[PDB]
């Protein structure tokens, strides 16, 4: 229908969310990451 | 390592089992549509 | 005659060491290799539970 | 439906371990050549737990005796009741630990850990639905304390959603019998605090009291104490093979009991225990097997709980009772000796019933607790352990054989954070 | 009503074959001396697949002995079970084979092979609707690895349409008995590839292991490998013999295991193998039979199936069984390991049932299985050969009696294709 098209557009802006929400997760990994990393290369020093 | 690993995977595991189970109750997205249409 | 002998039981020791040695080099890659490939691993897990 | 394999580790675990199936066969109605011969059938209507039928009603446990002496699973075989075991999961080395854990760990444990993991992944593989492994061990030898170490590490990095009920009898100074064995017991836990779920407490020297005060014995050998150990290793688990009126797994039993995410360190009791003359001479009523049950030199502990509280406790009963009996006796315990309980935690205890006694008995309970009088023994072997270490006394079987100084440190600082959790929450 | 005939050639040959005759005599129910004195009346059925009767119910089997010496006829004589064979049927020479491909097969297979394509024609016109021909022979020897294959020439001649089943031992590193193994077996397989339809293929060591591991066995002899593998060769056709829930034909066998024409040698293995000492523990049941199948600790010939790819396999069963509970074992075993089978096949294995099992048995199967992992086999032998023919080792025996070094290079070039075809079919 004519107004569903404006929901599928809600839809599309719950979609630019979820993307919002995975670079959010993406840097926060990405920083785990590096920790993970700089825990380990200590380990080995020791 | 591996076990912290396992650990990890149980969690999702657990977090996969939260998500079904949420959807099964909530549904048993598409109602807001009619809704306001009526 | 026992030179001969000797310096045959002491090449054939030297090529035993090795043979231990390599054994435990290829145990350790192999650890090593399974070790890089768990982080690898962990990281997928990160990746799922977000 | 639910599952328990049993696995025997050194001399003392097998041999605690070849009791239990004794008395647990009996207590399913199965004789020693494995063919059941009993009367009623409340015993096999879930004898599936710990049995498998081979060939006609042939039932053979489902237990993995392990060890790095021949000379003991000969002992246990020409033992009686030895039969039922399968031939197959009788594993075993040639060489011995020989009282030191890094042959325990690391040489032979290693060598032999790839092959026992396979009969333990058959006997894991078997079933339909495993809820725990049981782990019958000491914590002062070599194939007792590094080998159980390691095989339970091992199963950890393969099923990390199952519980272990680890039976550690601790080396007690008073009974002790060889001369490293702090060095064993620091190392060992060290490992039990971080993978096994439930270890359970168990100390010679306090067997030796029960068994001198209670039973009135003139000479009791290991077959005694073995016999108490099996017969409340039998007890903790009939929630399972038996019907109660409350019934209650091993989940809820651990779920119930540990609060904080590494206090799992049980101590126990069981009751009754009489003497053959006191046998006729006494009441077994309900308030009679509850103060028996919380009588201090019953629970099978060196550490006298009066000298802490009590983080939580738990009851299991067996035959035909009355719960309103059970709970308002629990409750009077309660009441009356409040100093000794938790102030955080309301109804620090649980109960639970099942409608079946182990046989002869016609009224049994078993009590689990949680106290902070634990942190007793402990520190009872780390003063030992820090007195050897302080001058590195017989540390060169060890530090030769591949373990360098800083992990005996490592292993003291883990249990002394241990042993101050309990200080810090009493 | 599907004629089936046996060829025995060589010493380990001649063995094989009184022992297979041993196994499917009992089993049809005919005892020494020739007569029928079975219980069941379902064995009479087939027995002419196998047997003729003469007169007077003295049963004589449907076999061709073949050799050089009187030394292995006076064994088969000898031996129990000896009175069956008919008189006729033990065609020898004078002269020896002497381990030499070129005695076997050129010089000496002149005089011999024609006079026993007379008693081979004789049969085959006394038996009345072939299905094929089962030949059980050697490798590393003379009679069986030479004389045996220009016999596989002249009756592949004879008769195009006809399969062949091709039960042969390899020579082996471990197992060495002989010195001029590569020669002989590298001039065999040449012919073999090109000639047989299923090429059953065996050894020494994995036989020495299987009678270590699986049976548990002290002192295993030639009388205990020959036993197993007439069990397998009797396994191989209880289809033909016996009637079953979906019979499995020679023609299915080869038509759904075979994927390319030249691609045909099989491996194969037995189940179930149990040690009597705990033959009342295990459980005779599909899951446990799949599980013993797909291991490379069962499976009768050198290869470590798990550093390959299966590209196909089947599973004969026995028994009173249900093909639901076979299939889904079969598709899970499939579905648990895709890497271990190739990528553009659907459902690699195929399974038959029969609702006879073996006698002294209740269920029992057979694994016949074309891998990829068999090349390593061939490998081994021609980097043998090319190290011995380098510096022309031993070669004078063979370019001493009209055999020149192009067959050898030829042969080596041949072994060198296949198994090149082998790898890289992964
Ligand atoms: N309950 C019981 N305990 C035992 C028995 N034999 C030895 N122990 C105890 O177990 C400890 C020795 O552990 P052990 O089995 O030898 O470990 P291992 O040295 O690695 O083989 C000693 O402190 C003994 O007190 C027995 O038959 N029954
Ligand atoms: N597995 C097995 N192998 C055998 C048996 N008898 C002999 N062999 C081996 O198989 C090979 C057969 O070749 P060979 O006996 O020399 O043939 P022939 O002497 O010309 O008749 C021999 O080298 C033996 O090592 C047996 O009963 N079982």
């Amino acid at each position: 229908l004519r107004q569903r098209m404006i929901e599928e557009w809600e839809a599309k802006e719950w979609e630019e969310r979820e993307q919002e929400i995975l670079s959010i997760q993406d840097k926060r990994l990405e920083l785990l990451d590096n920790a993970l990393q700089v825990r380990e290369e200590e380990l080995d020093d020791e | 390592i591996t076990l912290e690993l396992k650990e990890r995977l149980l969690r999702c595991e657990k977090l996969q089992a939260k998500f079904e189970i949420i959807s099964a109750k909530h549904r048993g997205a598409y109602y807001v549509i009619k809704a306001a249409q009526e | 005659e026992d030179n001969f002998n000797l310096e045959g039981r002491i090449m054939g020791d030297l090529r035993a060491m090795e043979e231990e040695a390599a054994r435990l080099n290829s145990q350790i890659e192999e650890g090593r290799g399974a070790k890089r490939d768990t982080l690898a691993e962990i990281v997928e897990a990160e990746r799922q539970i977000m | 439906m639910r599952e328990i394999v049993h696995i025997q580790g050194g001399q003392c675990g097998n041999q605690i371990g070849a009791k239990f199936w004794e008395v647990v066969s009996d207590e399913h109605g199965i004789d020693p050549t494995g063919t059941y011969h009993g009367d009623s059938d409340l015993q096999l209507e879930r004898i599936n737990v710990y049995f498998n039928e081979a060939t006609g009603g042939r039932y053979v446990p489902r237990a993995i005796l392990m060890d790095l002496e021949p000379g003991t699973m000969d002992s246990v075989r020409s033992g009686p009741y030895g039969q039922i075991f399968r031939p197959d999961n009788f594993v075993f080395g040639q060489t011995g630990a020989g009282n030191n854990w890094a042959k325990g760990h690391y040489t032979e444990g290693a060598e032999l850990i790839d092959s026992v993991l396979d009969v333990v992944r058959k006997e894991a593989e078997s079933c339909d639905c495993l809820q725990g492994f049981q782990v019958c061990h000491s914590l002062g030898g070599g194939t007792g304390s590094g080998m159980g170490t390691l095989l339970i590490s091992k199963i950890r990095e393969e099923y990390p959603d199952r519980m272990m009920l680890t039976f550690s009898v601790v080396p007690s100074p008073k009974v002790s019998d060889t001369v490293v064995e702090p060095y064993n017991a620091t190392l060992s836990v060290h490992q039990l605090v971080e993978n096994a779920d439930e270890c359970m407490v168990l100390d010679n020297e306090a067997l030796y009291d029960i068994c001198f005060r209670t039973l009135k014995l003139t000479t009791p050998t290991f077959g005694d104490l073995n016999h108490l150990i099996s017969a409340v290793m039998s007890g903790i688990t009939c929630c399972l093979r038996f019907p109660g009126q409350l019934n209650a797994d091993l989940r809820k039993l651990a779920v119930n009991l540990i609060p904080f995410p590494r206090l799992h360190f049980f101590m126990v009791g069981f009751t009754p225990l009489t003497s053959r003359g006191s046998q006729q001479y006494r009441a077994l009523t309900v308030p009679e097997l509850t103060q028996q049950m919380w009588d201090a030199k019953n629970m099978m502990c060196a550490a006298d709980p009066r000298h802490g509280r009590y983080l939580t406790a738990s009851a299991l009963f067996r035959g035909r009772m009355s719960t309103k009996e059970v709970d308002e006796q629990m409750l009077n315990v309660q009441n009356k000796n409040s100093s000794y309980f938790v102030e955080w935690i309301p109804n620090n205890v649980k109960s639970s019933v099942c409608d079946i006694p182990p046989k002869g008995l016609k009224m049994s309970a078993t009590f689990i607790g949680n106290s902070t009088a634990i942190q007793e023994m402990f520190k009872r072997v780390s003063e030992q352990f820090t007195a050897m270490f302080r001058r590195k006394a017989f540390l060169h079987w060890y530090t030769g054989e591949g373990m360098d100084e800083m992990e005996f440190t490592e292993a003291e600082s883990n249990m002394n954070d241990l042993v101050s959790e309990y200080q810090q929450y009493q």
